[PDB]
RNA sequence: GCGGUCGCCUCCUAAAAGGUAACGGAGGCGCCCAAAGGUCCCCUCAGGCGGGACGGAAAUCCGCCGGAGAGCGCAAGGGUA
RNA sequence: GGGUCGUUAGCUCAGUUGGUAGAGCAGUUGACUUUUAAUCAAUUGGUCGCAGGUUCGAAUCCUGCACGACCCACCA
RNA sequence: CGCGGGGUGGAGCAGCCCGGUAGCUCGUCGGGCUCAUAACCCGAAGGUCGUCGGUUCAAAUCCGGCCCCCGCAACCA
RNA sequence: GGCGACACACGUGCUACAAUGCCCACUACAAAGCGAUGCCACCCGGCAACGGGGAGCUAAUCGCAAAAAGGUGGGCCCAGUUCGGAUUGGGGUCUGCAACCCGACCCCAUGAAGCCGGAAUCGCUAGUAAUCGCGGAUCAGCCAUGCCGCGGUGAAUACG
């Protein structure tokens, strides 16, 4: 879900990138 | 919540302290700077910290190492309700 | 009646005894009797047909089928009627003992979480040593698909040791993980 | 069969099983699969013991798990009180620790409400 | 052991982290070592 | 009168045989067991201390120690390993 | 001990072809309202004095025996 | 002195009688509806049973004592 | 130092309890506003935050940019479970004089409550509700899940 900060649909909801959301 | 290029410990007692580290005798200083690290070098002194209030004496061991000077100070008072 | 472990206990597990206590007989020598194993469950007590399969598993760890427990006295805060069964009480001795013993030391306690070691104060002062067990699975027989639920035992072992320092002596020669 | 401790995972995938190892799960998983080659998607049931121990041992020897973690973890605890720490208080009487709000909810960290009286 | 209905106990084999594990002498022959802290990861010979 | 009591067992009273009174001091019975019976063969307590998973004063297990303080269906006395 | 009678899935019951099985308040579901109701609308098998014995079949007849309610009597 | 019943959450009652678990209304606490309070609705909390022995495996429950409580009685003189 | 207290109590919201759903890869469509004290395409190292370098644009030019949902392919197989990410341990990034009180973010470990919510009670009549992103102001950084806005796809129902 959205909260997940180690997920794509998580890191897309906060804005901000990682490993699981590379720029 | 590191810095590491960093380390920051204020040098009021910095100067002090590596003072009283190589000083031959040790007794306690009291400071406002909470806001430093403590260590590698300071263990084994007694510090008076500021909470807002008072001045709090810390002993300090290598338990002690990076957490900075306030957390052995605490700003509040509980004892329940 | 061959048995490695009771080989090994008498050659060389005797004699390094001997050369470090020092003894007028041979018999005073401490020798190994009787390792008793008994499971306290309450956890079947209203249900007692729980018991055989842990029974039937012990019987099959040990390999010898174990007598069954029943009650003193009534004691009535967990229920206990004078009449009812507390669990099973198995004797082993002589080889039996022994290929039982050695499965212990080689299987069982490597098989535990953790195990930092055995408790070194369990000596009872007179120089025997019991210890207890909580998963029955750490040994071999058990397959953790033949667990109905878990339970432990209390495995008491004696010995000729007059002494508790004796016993920690005969029990660590014999390859008993310690501290 | 199982890994550090027992925990034995069974059916359901193979880097899924894993995470229910502890000190374990997804990222230190994925590549612990590679790095012994075995197939992630393989079924933890069916599976050779060649992969096994070669799975067990990489495991339980590359990391501290719970066995050993969790004792671990505990210490640095007690060490973060019993020294005075700030942590430590909340930790000693076991209220939340890293900044947060405790006027209302800290319910994960407080237990359940012990509710009183109004003015 | 008095004679009937008890645990054949025939010798076995079993193994551990390294290789094999000798005396056996167990009623349900052939089991499976999965650790031996005496093989000895996971305690004695410290890590 | 009102109250209490009214037969049976145990203990004291009772004065070292028996027996022995009072609205003298205290308690129990009006059953229970097809095993709690016969016999043959085994077995020996309570308790305390140490030991030992979930077991805590007390469940179970293991040691030493324990001559009877336990048990004997129920009251007391005698008796009894 | 006689005589009548029972005897009923949660409770009350209501059932003597040899078939099923309920009818009420209950319980849950679901409409309604506010509140309390009151109305409405939905169910597994639950092998029904007990084992026996009658037959194509017996909740469901017959002897048995446990029981209950009732009523008669009698008590050295 | 005498015979009878009783002492249980703050109040008032059950439960004891037949050992094993403590219930009912009100009060009280949190919430609800209301501008608001009551009423009402949804939730919850709260006691070792006068006390002290004993009995039992286990005592509010059975037994003894004591402490209060209520009731009856105290006649011929 | 506090405004950040925590036995507790109400209000507004976010993420949820899963299979019209979660995870991964690939491919596609917006509007609006911001920005050469700044927005950083692009190369490098870094798992990543980010650090390097460095090109362009006072900007219908160049940059924030990636839109998300979706679309396709694959996995999960009804599990407190690949649901869900609260809490905690540890390791670092950056802003800043400084991150103990008390910051935002990355990664590793941890994986909590929760299986559609009692009495009650809110919004919405159409490009509306639901659901999906994105921008901006304030601002060093940020506790924004906020508020002001923007398009994306797109219901249900009104007897009375
Ligand atoms: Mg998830
Ligand atoms: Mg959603
Ligand atoms: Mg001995
Ligand atoms: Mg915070
Ligand atoms: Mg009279
Ligand atoms: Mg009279
Ligand atoms: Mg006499
Ligand atoms: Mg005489
Ligand atoms: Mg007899
Ligand atoms: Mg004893
Ligand atoms: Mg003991
Ligand atoms: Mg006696
Ligand atoms: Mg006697
Ligand atoms: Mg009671
Ligand atoms: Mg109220
Ligand atoms: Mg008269
Ligand atoms: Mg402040
Ligand atoms: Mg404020
Ligand atoms: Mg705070
Ligand atoms: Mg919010
Ligand atoms: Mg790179
Ligand atoms: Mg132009
Ligand atoms: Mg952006
Ligand atoms: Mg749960
Ligand atoms: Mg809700
Ligand atoms: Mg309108
Ligand atoms: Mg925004």
């Amino acid at each position: 879900g959205k909260g997940d900060r180690r997920t794509r649909r998580g890191k897309i909801w906060r804005g901000t990138y990682g490993k699981y959301r590379p720029r | 919540r590191s810095l590491k290029k960093g380390v920051f410990v204020d040098d009021h007692l910095l100067e002090k302290v590596l003072e009283l580290n190589a000083k031959g005798e040790k007794r306690l200083i009291k400071t406002w700077s909470r806001r430093s690290t403590i260590v590698p070098e300071m263990v084994g002194h007694t510090i008076a910290v500021y909470n807002g209030k008072q001045h709090v004496p810390v002993y300090i061991t290598e338990n002690m190492v990076g957490h900075k000077l306030g957390e052995f100070a605490p700003t509040r008072t509980y004892r329940g309700h | 009646l061959d048995v490695a472990l009771k080989r090994k206990y008498y050659e060389e597990v005797r004699p390094e005894l001997i050369r470090r206590f020092g003894y007028q007989n041979v018999w005073e020598v401490p020798r190994l009797e009787k390792v008793v194993i008994n499971q306290g469950l309450g956890e079947a007590k209203e249900d007692a047909r729980i018991l055989e399969k842990a029974a039937q598993e012990l019987a099959l760890i040990t390999g010898q089928k174990p007598a069954v427990t029943r009650a003193k006295k009534s004691i009535s805060n967990f229920k206990l009627r004078k009449g009812m069964p507390i669990g099973l009480r198995v004797t082993l001795r002589r080889d039996r003992m022994w290929i039982f013993l050695e499965k212990l030391l080689n299987v069982a306690l490597p098989r535990i979480r953790d195990f930092r070691g055995l408790n070194p104060n369990s000596f009872d002062g007179r120089g025997n040593y019991n210890l207890g067990l909580r998963e029955q699975l750490i040994f071999p027989e058990i397959t953790y698909d033949m667990v109905d639920a878990l339970r432990g035992m209390d495995i008491a072992v004696v010995t000729t040791a007059e002494t508790d320092e004796e016993a920690r002596a005969l029990l660590e020669l014999l390859g008993f993980p310690f501290r | 069969a199982r890994i550090a401790g027992v925990e034995i995972p069974r059916n359901k995938r193979v880097d899924v099983a894993l995470t229910y190892i502890y000190g374990i799960g997804k990222a230190r998983a994925k590549e612990a699969l590679e790095k012994t080659g075995i197939n992630p998607a393989t079924r933890v049931k069916d599976l050779t013991e060649a992969e096994v121990v070669r799975l067990r041992e990489y495991v339980e020897n590359t990391w501290k798990l719970e066995g050993e973690l969790r004792a671990e973890v505990a210490a640095n605890i007690k060490r973060l009180m019993d020294i005075g720490c700030y942590r430590g208080l909340r930790h000693r009487r076991g209220l939340p620790v890293r900044g947060q709000r405790t006027r209302t909810n800290a319910r994960t960290r407080k237990g359940p409400r012990k509710t009183v009286a109004g003015k | 052991m008095k004679e009937g209905i008890h645990p054949k106990l025939v010798p076995a084999r079993i193994i551990c982290g390294c290789g094999n594990v000798i005396e056996t002498y167990s009623t349900k022959p052939e089991i499976y070592v999965e650790v031996c802290s005496k093989c000895h990861p996971f305690y004695t010979g410290q890590q």
